[PDB]
């Protein structure tokens, strides 16, 4: 008997137990479509954890109870089935193949139940499978579970019709928070403002990757008027300063919640060192977004990093490169850094290229990568008598075609090396060594001679300015290393390297 | 009580001083009855690497209530570390597994003043599951359900989709604090409030080089 | 020119048997 396992959602529909399912129409409508059929009339509510895919079937039951359904489905008592309490009880073993079937035996007494199984793939991986045989039953998987139980099986594929319940938008979540809002409201007693709900959508999409639409923006309203009655225990307005620090509390990231910020140009440079030309290119190209694209196209491994750190705060945002499936599923909002690119033949031009055309790559791994808050970075470039100057993007014109270079959105330039330009690139490189001196209690002074020389030597336009590194530690590092050792050098010691040979005191 | 024999009070262990002071970590003590105050899920199970302070945050809890700053609905409540080797050891009878876990719970909804913990809250699957008998977690889960049970949980990350997560009834329970590993300048300030135990302990004296020294080093 | 496919053994081993706890 369903009288004692599993919550009747119908006449939980009824009382107004369930939470009101505001939005998601298009949804309960095809899942209709498939109960309403003769085969494959079982729906299997594909979606991601948390997607509102039990919240299709909740506002299936509220349209059951509103007369919204058809004449095939008309007063039907959609049930759950409680996993896990039809073992409550030992008779001894088999005791929940044998209480299920007792449960089933009923069903088929009656006439107008419909089971939910909010986790299909636990009953494949009775089983119920064979009681499928002639009970509608209405599923609800993951599409990794989908791909790999339930079509997995020909004998659960010719009865399980697929239904997808896709994650919301920004905008979509909104009024799904609109609609549960005097729920929160009344279970916490403190009012929600609209501005909270449109931040708690777009800061939950924002900041939390592994969370997904719907439940995250829930989550942040639900622990914001949660905290709210905490601090009047130690009418008070949820609001979107509310939401930013309860987010600030999930992520563990300082508040800084986004036109003002994309107001750089400045308000960067701290690893950029010259190429200042196409740091002031790529700030209205970024804000031309201000699509299913990505936030950025552009065809300098630094300015990435510092790119990947202002727009989008890590410097570990930077990915550079199944390759890249699951690792921006992960973090989509991340700046995807192509490393060399002239070095790859055409069978990359798959994952860069519907790209800027969908934003989504559908494959065998099981999700749809979301690229559309990405930015996408191309690392392509590092005869007789006579009597870059601002041409280099000719080049990849004619390396590969431009039927989609107009589809990239900035093809940028970088400039020339300037002589001081690298003298401020050595003393960007002595701060590395100069901390681990002042644990020392020392402090590593140059001279101007001294910061000439290292710019002089390992600079070379061919290899960008990788050979600086190896040239402060060769001339710098190996000699200081051996007058610690030598004990020239103590602790609470000014180091002046000086002159050519490096000397100092 | 019944919680004695089978838990172990830590709202009566930082009475009497026996946890550890959990300095730093309060933004996510805080958290944690952010969450037992919420709509559904309302159980906190804090994952995180082992050795970020999981069990650390809870007796940061303990610590907290016996202070009186909790707020006044998780004022003087008592949190019981429920390890389930003290609900199976015994139990050399049928049931005695079941009865033993529903006066636990009838207890908890007796006095209404006991935040359960249940630390290695993965550790739930296959508890007392003998010979026709059911487990620790299919007796919970539906109490769960009825939300007569605010649990906190304490999982690796591995551990937690492992198990916690795949139970899609939990999902819309069990709540997943992220309890990070702490920087360096977070980790000399959990030191420096450690300084007392570890310098009584071994009659050392711990110089504030050494604690920087030990954050930076390790 | 030629590409070798090489082969990668899974591991693969029948279900345990599991050991009993009694309840008289
Ligand atoms: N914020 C903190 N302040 C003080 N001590 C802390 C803090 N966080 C952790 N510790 C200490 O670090 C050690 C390990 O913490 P704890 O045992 O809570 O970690 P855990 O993640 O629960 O470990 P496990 O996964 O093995 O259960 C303990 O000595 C604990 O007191
Ligand atoms: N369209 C919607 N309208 C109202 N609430 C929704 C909607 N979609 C999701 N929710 C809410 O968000 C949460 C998602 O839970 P659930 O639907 O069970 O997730 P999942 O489908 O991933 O199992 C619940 O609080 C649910 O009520
Ligand atoms: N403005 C800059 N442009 C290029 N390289 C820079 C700049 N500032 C510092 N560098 C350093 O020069 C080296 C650049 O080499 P690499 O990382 O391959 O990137 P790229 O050559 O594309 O700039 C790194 O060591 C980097 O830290
Ligand atoms: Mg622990």
């Amino acid at each position: 008997v369903l009288d004692q396992f599993g919550r009747n959602l119908t006449a939980a529909a009824m009382e107004g137990k369930l939470d009101p399912v505001i939005g998601r129409e298009k949804e309960i409508e095809r899942v209709m479509q498939v109960l309403s059929r003769r085969t494959k009339n079982n729906p299997v509510l594909i979606g991601e954890p948390g997607v509102g895919k039990t919240a299709v079937v909740e506002g299936l039951a509220q349209a059951i109870v509103h007369g919204e359904v058809p004449e095939t489905l008309k007063d039907k008592q959609l049930y759950t089935l409680d996993l896990g309490s039809l073992v409550a009880g030992s008779r001894y073993r088999g005791d929940f193949e044998e209480r299920l079937k007792k449960v089933l035996k009923e069903i088929n007494t009656r006439g107008d139940i419909i089971l939910f199984i909010d986790a299909l793939h636990t009953l494949v991986g009775i089983d119920a499978a064979s009681i499928l045989k002639p009970l509608q039953t209405i599923g609800a998987t993951t599409l990794d579970e989908y791909r790999k139980y339930i079509e997995k099986d020909a004998a659960l594929e010719r009865r399980f019709q697929p239904v997808q319940v896709g994650e919301p938008t920004v905008e979509h979540t909104i009024e799904i928070l609109k609609g549960l809002r005097d729920r929160y409201e009344a279970h916490h007693r403190v009012s929600i403002t609209d501005a909270a709900m449109v931040a708690a959508a777009t800061l939950a999409d924002r900041y939390i990757n592994d969370r997904f639409l719907p439940d995250k923006a829930i989550d942040l309203i639900d622990e914001a008027g949660a905290r709210m009655r905490i601090r009047r225990m130690t009418v008070a307005e949820v609001d979107d300063e509310q939401i930013a620090e309860v987010l600030g509390n999930w992520t563990g990231i300082p508040v800084f919640k986004t036109t003002r910020l994309l107001r750089m140009e400045e308000e960067l440079h701290k690893r950029i060192i010259g190429q200042e030309d196409a740091v002031k290119a790529v700030s209205k190209a970024i804000r031309r977004t201000r699509p299913k694209r990505p936030s950025g196209s552009f065809i300098k491994t630094e300015l990435s990093k510092a790119l990947a750190n202002f727009l989008f705060g890590d410097d570990d945002a930077l990915i550079q490169i199944g390759q890249l499936t699951e690792k921006v599923r992960r973090k989509p909002f991340s700046v995807v850094l192509f490393d060399a690119i002239e070095k790859a033949h055409q069978e990359i031009y798959n994952s860069l290229l519907q790209v800027l055309e969908d934003g989504r790559l559908t494959d065998g791994q099981g999700r749809t990568v979301d690229f559309k808050n990405t930015v996408l970075i191309f690392t392509s470039n590092l005869l007789g008598f006579s009597k870059m100057k601002q041409k280099v993007n000719d080049e990849l014109k004619k390396h590969f075609r431009p039927e989609f270079l107009n589809r990239i959105d900035d093809i940028i330039v970088f400039h020339q090396l300037t002589r001081e330009e690298i003298i401020r690139m050595v003393d960007l490189m002595i701060s590395r060594v100069a901390g681990q001196l002042k644990s020392k209690d020392m402090a590593l002074v140059l001279t101007d001679a001294a910061k000439a020389l290292l710019a002089k030597r390992g600079f070379d336009p061919v290899l960008g300015a990788r050979p600086l590194r190896r040239t402060i530690q060769r001339e710098i590092e190996d000699q200081l290393s051996e007058k610690i050792l030598f004990e020239e050098v103590g602790p609470g010691q000014v180091v002046t390297v000086d002159v050519a040979v490096f000397t100092f005191t | 009580l019944v919680l004695d024999q089978f838990g172990r009070n830590l709202t009566a262990a930082a009475m009497e001083g026996k946890l550890d002071p959990v300095i730093g970590r309060e933004k996510e003590i805080e958290r944690v009855m952010q969450v037992l105050s919420r709509r559904t899920k309302n159980n906190p199970v804090l994952i995180g690497e082992p050795g970020v302070g999981k069990t650390a945050v809870v007796e940061g809890l303990a610590q907290a209530i016996v202070h009186g700053e909790v707020p006044e609905t998780l004022k003087d409540k008592q949190l019981y570390t429920l390890d389930l080797g003290s609900l199976v050891a015994g139990s050399r009878y049928r049931g005695d597994f079941e009865e033993r876990l529903k006066k636990v719970l009838k207890e908890i909804n007796t006095r209404g003043d006991i935040i359960l913990f249940i630390d290695a809250l993965h550790t739930l699957v296959g508890a007392g599951a003998a010979e026709g008998a059911i487990d620790a977690a299919s007796i919970l889960k539906p109490k769960l359900a009825r939300g007569e049970l605010q649990t906190i949980g304490a999982t690796t990350l591995d551990e937690y989709r492992k198990y916690i997560e795949k139970d899609a009834a939990l999902e819309r329970r069990f709540q997943p604090v992220q309890v990070g590993e702490p920087t360096v300048e977070h980790t000399i300030e959990i030191l420096k409030g450690l300084r007392d135990r570890y310098e009584a302990h071994h009659r050392v004296s711990i110089t504030d080089a050494a604690m920087v020294a030990a954050a930076t080093l390790a | 020119m030629k590409v070798l496919i090489l082969a990668c053994l899974v591991a693969l081993a029948l279900a345990r048997e599991l050991e009993e706890l009694n309840v008289p």
